[PDB]
């Protein structure tokens, strides 16, 4: 009851899930020290956090942050600690332990002593393209985020098929704009525009033949994420894949 | 088999400078300063043989010659050729292709109407503007004296709506360009702009409504477009609505001075009322400016 | 316009707004007119002068009423010679109850009346001594106004030196603010996801109030989120504060606060108080 601590926890999507600690001092223990300090006419506080750790799990090992921490001394304030858990594919859920060293110090050299430690679970509060149909996925070998000028490049698709037929597939970019509050319409047309005409496949009603090499050329600088032009159209029963994967900067 | 032609805005700065239509449209720009940018469009055409050899396949347009490609058995192999625009008051695309005969009656009692006729006539003299300078002269690798020529007559099938609006600007409702003075200005400084604009030989397909609205709209360079409360932006007298008049080289000159950032790009578009859903061209002159 | 008062200090008001050109403009609360002026600060700190401005004005039932009465029935002088200048305040009176269609007015018509009354004018006018020369006029020009429409050429024309115009003013105090601050950051991002090429904002906004704090909002991120944590360095200048965040995050939500108003404060420095918080990332 002298600095109220909270923990947060997000799930990046490289495999890590960072979880920050957040303390504050708490402002009913603020009025509750402050009034019996300006008695002694004292304004600002002196809580010195000299020892803050967090462990891990039944054997103990100490996670580090994620950049540096000194030993500091301040009052009214609030300050946040990250660090970066391991995620898990198993419902296996990580019970941490943080551990705390406020020393109050009353003035003139007399400071007293105190410690907390707390310890809970860090939950998180709850890419490859498959299809809808069969086994068919899909995914860039390459790593989806490249950094391109405006010249010509090449990029990597992948298939993993059922082994029952494995070709009869096309694909194409379909350098078309789209056919559609004047404001959402105007900015409707100038994302369906910069779909339409930012890149240039440089080889289009591409039969296929487990990989598949298929060669662009860049036009027109920005980034495009999730860039949804391309759409690899299936022969039979005729229907169609988006392929909502791959990020590339041109500049 | 197939071809498309898309357009390009990008200024397209050196060291890209060995892709081959590259040097030759930025040799163009480079000098003959009223040789711009942004009205440039490429044509895109698949070569693909039925054969079993491979063959060299250069492209000549009437001063454009392509490089060396190598397209081996059954591949296509898209040879990416520049173009300019075709003006149209510079030309007339509104008079009868001729028949060959003199003879035949030919069933003097057209079934046509106007404006069927018209864009007949725009489709068919647009392909006869880009056959008239396309060549090709290929050699087979292996053989190497076997050297002929190919036709466009019989590959080019029609055209759609999309490559008579790419091909041919006067297809479009209005031609606009812009005037700024200073791109690199400070931001305590407030800067006169100018919209020329110049309508089209379509004005004729209203012929009622004298009046068309020109909205302004502003997106940071990025993407994502700005309200029109304009907060840490252009800060900016007058409103955009700003109307225009059919038959008219009219200039809607206004000002702007910026608040906060530099990559700042300028549009219009024309909407033909006020109210919604009346918006006929989204028009994409789209020139940029920078605040220090 | 724009109006500086008796203080007289180096105001520069650049912004100063002549529709020359235009004679037009429109308030139907479908589009947003916005005008914005330039000014500058004074010598020193200034916090209190009055601004009053000049709105010329007209009303557009009576521009188009003008367009009607000048180029409907009394186009040329032969007419204005006899027919209309015995009957002009008669022609107000009928003119007030004519109430033409400006709701399809902004919509590619001008000067295109709405389904008032047409029929008893007719006898109101027989009832008095007007002449067939003026009562045939009078009448077509009716009629021709029951159904047409004109353009937004040939309005200022008519407009032209034909209407007394309400210049009207306000009163704006150039408002200000309490507490003065000037602090400057530095930040230094621990790389979650490599870099998410965000864009920047250095805010320069001041709180007044009493007891109060001043919140901050960090940059605006455009690709791949969730992620790039940025660590800080405060270097909090020219006061003491209180701080109340420290290696936060920049996704979704991080507010970075720091709460100012409670010790070493100042006066209005300026035009209005100022915190011309300047982050630099580098």
């Amino acid at each position: 009851l002298l600095n109220m601590r909270l923990r947060n926890i997000s799930l990046k999507s490289e495999h890590c899930i960072l979880s920050s600690l957040d303390f504050q001092t708490s402002k009913a223990s603020e009025q509750l020290t402050k009034k019996f300090i300006y008695p002694q006419e004292h304004n600002s506080f002196l809580k010195l956090n000299f020892q803050e750790i967090s462990y891990k799990l039944i054997d103990g090992t100490s996670q580090i942050e994620l950049d540096p921490i000194c030993p500091l001394k301040v009052p009214l304030t609030a300050f946040s600690y990250d660090s970066i858990s391991a995620t898990f594919k198993l419902v296996l859920l990580p019970k941490s332990t943080q551990p705390h060293r406020v020393k109050i110090t009353l003035a003139y050299e007399l400071e007293l002593h105190p410690n907390l430690k707390l310890p809970v679970r860090t939950s998180w509060e709850t890419s490859l393209v498959n299809s809808k149909l069969s086994n068919v996925k899909f995914k860039f070998i390459n790593s989806n985020i490249k950094v391109i000028k405006g010249e010509k490049f090449t990029m990597r698709l992948q298939i993993i098929n059922s082994s029952s037929s494995p070709l009869d597939l096309v694909v194409y970019y379909n350098n078309t704009i789209n056919p559609i509050t004047l404001e959402n319409q105007y900015q409707l047309h100038n994302k369906y525009r910069k779909i339409a005409e930012g890149i240039i496949l440089l080889s289009n009603d591409y039969k296929i033949p487990y990989f598949a090499d298929l060669r662009f050329i860049g036009i027109m600088s920005g980034y495009y994420g999730t860039l949804s032009g391309l759409k690899v159209l299936d022969l039979n029963t005729n229907e169609l894949i988006e392929v909502g994967n791959g990020a590339s900067v041109l500049i | 088999p197939s071809m498309d032609i898309i357009p390009l805005n990008e200024l397209f700065s050196s060291q890209v400078e060995n892709v081959d239509w590259i040097e030759y449209v930025m040799s163009k720009i480079r000098a003959e300063s009223n040789l711009h940018s942004r009205d440039f469009i490429l044509l895109l055409l698949d070569f693909r043989n039925s054969w079993i050899d491979g063959i060299k396949l250069n492209v000549q347009f009437e001063d454009f010659t392509s490089n060396e490609y190598h397209v081996e058995a059954s591949h296509t192999s898209r040879i990416i050729v520049p173009i300019k625009k075709i003006d149209y008051k510079k030309y007339n695309f509104e008079n009868t292709p001729i028949p060959r005969i003199f003879p035949g009656r030919q069933f003097i009692q057209s079934g046509l109407n106007e404006e069927q006729t018209i864009e007949m006539r725009q489709k068919f003299w647009c392909r006869e503007h880009i056959i008239s300078k396309l060549k090709c002269n290929w050699k087979l690798t292996t053989d190497q004296s076997v050297t002929g020529s190919v036709d466009f007559n019989k590959f080019i099938e029609k055209f759609d709506h999309k490559m008579v609006y790419t091909i041919y600007p006067g297809r479009l409702f209005y031609g606009v360009q812009l005037l700024l003075d200073e791109p690199k200005v400070k931001v305590g400084e407030i800067i006169n702009l100018k919209i020329i604009t110049e309508p089209t030989s379509t004005c004729r397909r209203k012929q009622n409504s004298t009046v068309n609205f020109l909205d302004i709209v502003i997106f940071d360079s990025k993407t994502s477009k700005i309200l029109p409360r304009s907060n840490r932006r252009i800060l900016y007298n007058g409103s955009l609505t700003k109307p225009i008049s059919t038959t008219k080289v009219s200039e809607i000159n206004l000002e702007i001075i910026p608040i906060e950032k530099g990559r700042y790009e300028f549009s219009v578009c024309i909407s033909k009322s006020n109210n919604q859903d009346g918006i006929i061209q989204f028009d994409s002159e789209n020139v940029i400016l920078s605040v220090i | 316009e724009l109006s500086a008062p008796d203080t007289r200090n180096d105001y520069n008001i650049r912004g100063d707004y002549i529709a020359t050109t235009p004679a037009l403009i429109t308030f139907d609360g479908n589009e947003s007119f916005i005008n914005c002026y330039e000014i500058t600060a004074n010598n020193n700190f200034d916090s209190k002068d009055i601004f009053n401005l000049k709105v010329r004005y007209n009303t557009l039932k009576e521009q188009l009423d003008c367009f009607i009465t000048d180029a409907v029935l009394i186009e040329g002088d032969v007419e204005w010679f006899i027919l209309f200048e015995k009957w002009k305040t008669f022609w107000e009176l009928e003119i007030l109850k004519k109430l033409k269609y400006d709701y399809d007015a902004f919509k590619e018509n001008r000067i295109i009346r709405l389904l008032k009354t047409s029929i008893d004018l007719n006898k109101t006018k027989s009832k008095i001594r007007n002449l067939c020369i003026e009562k045939a006029v009078l009448d077509k020009i009716l009629i021709c106004l029951n159904k047409v429409s004109r353009g937004i050429a040939v309005c200022n024309t008519d407009m032209d030196e034909y209407v007394r115009n309400l210049v009207p003013k306000q009163l704006t105090v150039p408002v200000q603010l309490p507490g003065f601050e000037q602090f400057f950051h530095v930040q230094f991002e621990q790389m979650e996801t490599s870099h998410d090429a965000l864009h920047d904002t250095i805010a320069t906004i001041g709180n007044s109030l009493s007891y109060t704090v001043i919140v901050e909002n960090l940059s605006g991120q455009w690709g791949q989120d969730v992620i790039d944590d940025g660590g800080y360095i405060f270097e909090i200048l020219s006061s003491n504060e209180w701080l109340i965040h420290g290696q936060k995050r920049c996704a979704i939500k991080e507010k970075r606060k720091e709460f100012e108003v409670h010790l070493i404060p100042l006066k209005k420095g300026y035009l209005n108080f100022p915190r011309v918080e300047i982050t630099n990332i580098n």
